[PDB]
């Protein structure tokens, strides 16, 4: 059922904030 | 002329008020009949969901018309307040007519009233423009010194009738603590409107016993009780993160705006958690709803934070910097919330059968690893800072 | 450790909430039914009016002692913002709990109720000073370079367990405008809640014809309209006289307590005069009802700045003081509404029967005369100069 | 009835309130 795509969602999300950080991380 | 803070500040709270009216419909909704009259009540739940996201993001719209239109003007005098009441007075007036045009999409009338209302407020704005224009030393002193003002008397005018702009900090700080404040205390305005224990209620059905009439309303009680920790705590992660910042940018306005859009929605989720189901499978899908919503809520204010360490050089203060005094400080205490929620969420799948328990008890750990953070934080780099 | 002045914002958007809660019920009242109830509405009626003033009074106590605590509180912290929230939350619970104890008098539970509410915030404030003086670098910089701190360490707490003492001028306006936002759009709320044309209702009794349904409820539009605008020019000329004081004392404090208290009737009258009666004399006492609350909310404010003009030598601006440059000004500004309120009353008694349309063309005179006072004054003080 | 004593009760608080500007005109 959705539960697990809906999570999916949710991970993708964080998993974008997270090369977001990385990226500025970087840039330093 | 006089400083034009207070003006702007009243008007921030009105615009708080505007932008969250059409919550009240949903919190104020037939919650829950039991067998499952939802194959139809739910198409009026989801539309009245809608139409508070829209009219939500809509007011959201003219509050940063109206933040930019301010923000090019400097002072005010009392000509600029009354006009400023009237661009107040007309801006009111949005979510009513995008209701009604909804509501009865086919008949013209909605649509031209709502072009009526935004047409009103584009024009109350140029009327603010010119006026300001007309008496040079209203403007900032940025435009005033300048000598292409005659350029910008037309921008600014084409405008009112992209993402490395600046917002106004200071009203950015205002709005988002007017829609916190307005939802944190949302549902105890019911409970004081029809909760107190009618006389003749208590007399039949309680035979007297007050106290038994009181605890009959003890679950609405509780979930104001969560609804307004939540809301604070996620309040309190957007103090501690704006106290850091010395320059807003749109796409930390956007990502604010979303994570507002998104916070409204709480008083809801424990509405409908703290009223019971028939079968504790709808609670298992209640608690499911919670924890998507409060991570909605939370991973906009840790994006928006990460949004602005991109430009930290320019936009952050020096102790937030990667490397700063409370760089990791300020990333643990917005990455709480969204953890906390994830987990609860992945419960429910794992763990199912005692995540209920879990989600009560994560409201608990939540605040008070808050209120640690700091020595936890000490802790933890303690640890690792030899591993 | 950073500045208060954001938490110290949100907490009084809070109170401004919590205290303006009681309106609703007045305001959400079985209005008018014909053939006059009234011989037993008016029971129902008074004791919810009662019961809004008494709250709002009790939760302007609450947030004059907030005022002070975190007068002598300069700075805050993590903990300080968490213990903060916890006093907010346990204020919001007054208005309930009083309504409570005066709906049940006789039980001992509504009373003991209250007593603990008041209990848990003392307890919550006491917790507050004592981890304020526990650190000595947040207290404000006069406390701390004092060498009496010891006794204040257990003044304050025997405080928070006269005339002439200064208040936050900060936090007065903001909740000021807390509250006149509030009030203002009040009765905007109610008319997106439940005033949108049913699809079945135009239907029926209209015929389909949208726009007839529509204008059925022009009267409280009207009244929406009628009554935003009272508030906002009221607002106008609270925020006009507070632009010129350098410090708020205890007595100011006080009348615009009174003022706020007397304001926030305004929805309820506006909205009874334009719900019309079987016949006009009602009609000239509802217009009688709405010019006194009009006059008594504004008369106190122009007391306030009375007040203050006993001490203007320390209290005000040079700008205000006797034979100032805007003195004149400030008091017409001030006065400007007591004296329509009264004239529009005393109509009432000498041309009755034009006495409504006196108090329509009043609505519209005294904006305009706003608009104008400037010009206007210069005009009378140019003619009165030389007689 | 009512009306002119309570229009009477307004006339005294505009009164106060004139006496307190006169007395501060007065201390100046």
């Amino acid at each position: 059922l959705i539960p697990i795509a809906v999570g999916g969602a949710l991970a993708g999300l964080v998993l974008i904030v997270l090369i977001a950080y990385l990226v500025g991380r970087k840039r330093s | 002329i006089q400083c034009s803070q207070r003006m702007l500040s009243f008007s921030d709270a009105l615009l708080s008020i505007i932008a969250t009216v059409m919550i009240l419909p949903v919190t104020h909704t037939e919650i829950s009949p039991e067998q499952q009259f939802d194959r139809s009540v739910q198409r009026l739940l989801a539309t009245r969901i809608a139409v508070y996201l829209m009219t939500f993001l809509i007011v959201t719209v003219a509050w940063a018309a109206h933040t930019r239109l301010f923000q090019v003007v400097g002072k005010t005098d009392d000509t600029l307040a009354l006009l400023n009441l009237a661009c107040m007075m007309t801006i009111t007036f949005l979510p009513y007519t995008f209701s009604l045009m909804v509501t009865f999409p086919d008949v013209p009338l909605g649509i031209f009233l709502f072009c009526v209302c935004v047409i009103a407020i584009g024009v109350v704005q140029a009327l603010i423009v010119g006026y300001a224009f007309h008496f040079p030393h209203l403007l900032s002193p940025q435009i005033q010194r300048s000598a292409h003002r005659a350029l910008y008397r037309r921008h600014v005018l084409g405008i009112v009738l992209d993402l490395h702009e600046p917002l106004s900090k200071e009203r950015v700080e205002a709005f988002s603590d007017g829609v916190y404040a307005i939802v944190a205390t949302l549902l105890i305005l019911d409970i004081c409107e029809d909760n107190v224990p009618d006389p003749k209620d208590v007399k039949e059905r309680f035979s007297g016993s007050l106290v038994a009439a009181l605890s009959a309303t003890g679950p609405r009680f509780l979930a104001y009780f969560g609804s307004f920790a939540t809301v604070g705590l996620l309040w309190f992660a957007h103090h501690s993160l704006f106290l850091h910042v010395r320059k807003a940018t749109r796409a930390m306005g956007l990502l604010n705006t979303l994570s507002l859009a998104f916070v409204g929605g709480l008083p809801l989720a424990y509405q409908q958690t703290s009223a019971f189901a028939r079968q504790p499978r709808d609670e298992l899908e209640r608690v499911r709803v919670s924890c998507t919503i409060i991570f909605l809520a939370s991973i906009f204010q840790l994006a928006m934070w990460t949004t602005a360490l991109l430009h930290q050089a320019e936009t952050l203060q020096p102790s937030v910097w990667f490397g700063g005094r409370e760089h990791v400080l300020m990333f643990a205490k917005l990455a709480l919330y969204p953890c906390a929620s994830l987990l609860a969420f992945a419960s429910t799948c794992l763990l199912s059968r005692f995540s209920v328990g879990i989600f009560h008890l994560m409201q608990i750990a939540v605040p008070c690893a808050f209120l640690l953070l700091r020595l936890l934080v000490g802790l933890a780099l303690a640890t690792l800072r030899v591993l």
